[PDB]
C-alpha cells in the first residue's frame, strides 16, 4: 500500500451524502417499483425488514461447526488484496489467535453458507426475496437440487451468491471494487462495525474505476481521492446496509466483526447490471470472482417475463413439467 | 394491458438487445430454454404492447414475476 | 483443485 490508510479514516473530505436513512416498513416492493433501488440505504434498526440472524453471541467457531471444519475457505491477504485458501478450522484458529500473535492480516468476505445448518439461522430482508432473480427466475428444481455447500462451480446448480458470512479482524481493509455482475448487496452488522467509502456509478467514475483496474497501480492509488465526491460512512452494530448496482466501494474494519450479507440481481436496474458485467469482461476478471451463470440467468429472466405476462412458455416440455410438479406441492 | 415500470421496460429492452447480439459461443443459452430466437421475438412484441404502461398503475406493490 | 464461482474479492 503506497498510501496512508489512517488519514483516509480521519479526514473530513469524504463528506458527500449518498446514503438514505430509512425505516424497514417502507422498504417494500412499491418502493422498488418507484425508485429502482438506485440509492444506498441504511436501516439503523431491523424493524419491518423481515430479517433473522443467529444467536447474538454466535462465534466463528459456531460458524465452523455449521459449515464444516475441513471446508476450504477463500481468504484475503489484506496487504496485497490477493486470495489465499485455508480450511475453516484453520481460519477459526486464526480468528481466535491473540492480535499480537497474528503475523499477517487476513479477512474472510466470501464464505457462502447456503445448504448448511447456518442457512436457516439467517433470513434476508423480505423485499430482497420478492425481487432477487435467483429466487424468482432460476428454475426452482435446479435450485432445490443443490447439495454442495461450497462454491465449487462443477457442482453448482444455480448462482450460489445469496448468503455470505464475513469474518473480519480489527484493521482489515477491502479496497475499492464493484460487486460482481453489478449485483446489489445487503449487509447486516451482526457484531462489531464497518467503515465504507462510497463512490457513485457515474459514467466518469466508472471510467476511472475501469482505468484504475487496468493501470496496475491500485495499491498505489486511493480511488476516493481521484473522484469529485466520495462518502465515508460508519455502520454500527445492528445496522442493515443496502448498496445498489455499480457502486464503487471500499471497506475498513475498526474492530473484530461478524457480518451476514448477500448479493442479488433484480429487474429494476438491469442497464447498470449489464454495464458492470461488461467492465469485468474488458478488465479480464477471472471467472471465479464473477457472478455464476450470468447470461443463463438473463435468458431465464426473459422467459419468466413472457410467461407471467402472456402465459406462453419458452422452456422445454421437461422444464415445464418440473415446474408444474413444484406447483402441486 | 398489465402496467410495467419504465425501469423494467428499459431494462428488458437492454436485455433483449444484449442477448441477441452475443455470438453463439458467448450467448450461454441455458439447458431449460427451448428456442431462444422465438423467445427474443416474443419479448419484442411484448415490449411494444407494454410501451404505453401507465406509471401510476404500474405501482402495484407486487412483482409481475412471481411463482404460482 | 475444483474451480469455484461467486468468490467475492476486489479485482
Ligand atoms: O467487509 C469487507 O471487508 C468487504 C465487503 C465488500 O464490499 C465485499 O466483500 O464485496
Ligand atoms: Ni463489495
Amino acid at each position: 500500500r503506497t498510501f496512508d490508510l489512517e488519514e483516509k479514516l480521519q479526514t473530513n473530505k469524504y463528506n458527500a451524502n449518498f446514503v438514505t436513512f430509512m425505516e424497514g416498513k417502507d422498504f417494500n416492493v412499491e418502493y422498488i417499483q418507484r425508485g429502482g433501488l438506485r440509492d444506498p440505504l441504511i436501516f439503523k434498526n431491523s424493524d419491518g425488514l423481515g430479517i433473522k440472524m443467529p444467536d447474538p453471541d454466535f462465534t466463528v467457531n459456531d460458524v465452523k461447526m455449521c459449515v464444516g471444519s475441513r471446508r476450504m475457505v477463500d481468504v484475503m491477504d489484506v496487504n496485497t488484496q490477493k486470495g489465499i485458501e485455508m480450511t475453516m478450522a484453520q481460519w477459526t484458529r486464526y480468528y481466535e489467535t491473540p492480535e499480537e500473535e497474528r503475523e499477517k492480516l487476513y479477512n474472510v468476505i466470501s464464505l457462502e453458507f447456503s445448504h448448511t445448518r447456518l442457512e436457516n439461522m439467517v433470513q434476508r430482508p423480505s423485499t430482497v426475496d420478492f425481487i432477487d432473480w435467483v429466487d424468482n427466475m432460476w428454475p426452482r428444481h435446479l435450485k432445490e437440487s443443490q447439495t454442495e455447500s461450497t462454491n465449487a462451480i462443477l457442482e453448482m446448480q444455480y448462482p450460489k451468491v445469496q448468503k455470505y458470512c464475513l469474518m473480519s479482524v480489527r484493521g482489515c481493509y477491502t479496497d475499492f471494487h464493484v460487486d460482481f455482475g453489478g449485483t446489489s448487496v445487503w449487509y447486516h452488522i451482526h457484531q462489531g462495525g464497518k467503515v465504507f467509502w462510497l463512490i457513485p456509478p457515474t459514467a466518469h467514475n466508472l471510467e476511472l474505476y475501469e482505468n484504475w483496474l487496468l493501470s496496475g497501480k491500485q495499491g498505489d492509488i486511493f480511488l476516493g481521492d481521484r473522484v469529485s465526491d466520495c462518502q465515508r460512512i460508519e455502520l454500527k452494530q445492528g445496522y442493515t446496509f443496502v448498496i445498489p448496482s455499480g457502486w464503487i466501494h471500499a471497506v475498513y474494519t475498526p474492530t473484530d466483526t461478524l457480518v451476514f450479507g448477500g448479493n442479488f440481481l433484480h429487474s429494476f436496474n438491469i442497464p447498470m447490471q449489464l454495464k458492470i458485467y461488461s467492465i469485468e469482461d474488458r478488465t479480464r476478471v477471472p471467472n471465479k470472482f464473477r457472478y455464476p451463470f450470468y447470461y443463463e440467468m438473463c435468458w431465464y429472466v426473459l422467459e419468466r417475463y413472457v410467461y407471467c405476462i402472456t402465459n406462453r412458455s419458452h422452456l422445454t416440455k421437461d422444464f415445464q413439467k418440473e415446474s408444474l410438479s413444484m406447483d402441486m406441492e | 394491458q398489465v402496467h410495467l415500470t419504465h425501469f423494467e421496460l428499459e431494462g428488458l429492452r437492454c436485455l433483449v438487445d444484449k442477448l441477441e447480439s452475443l455470438p453463439l459461443h458467448k450467448k450461454c443459452v441455458p439447458t431449460g430454454i427451448e428456442d431462444e430466437d422465438a423467445l427474443i421475438a416474443d419479448v419484442k412484441i411484448l415490449l411494444e404492447e407494454l410501451a404505453s404502461s401507465d406509471p401510476k398503475l404500474a405501482l402495484t406493490g407486487v412483482p409481475i414475476v412471481q411463482w404460482p | 483443485a475444483p474451480a469455484t464461482g461467486g468468490v467475492k474479492k476486489p479485482h
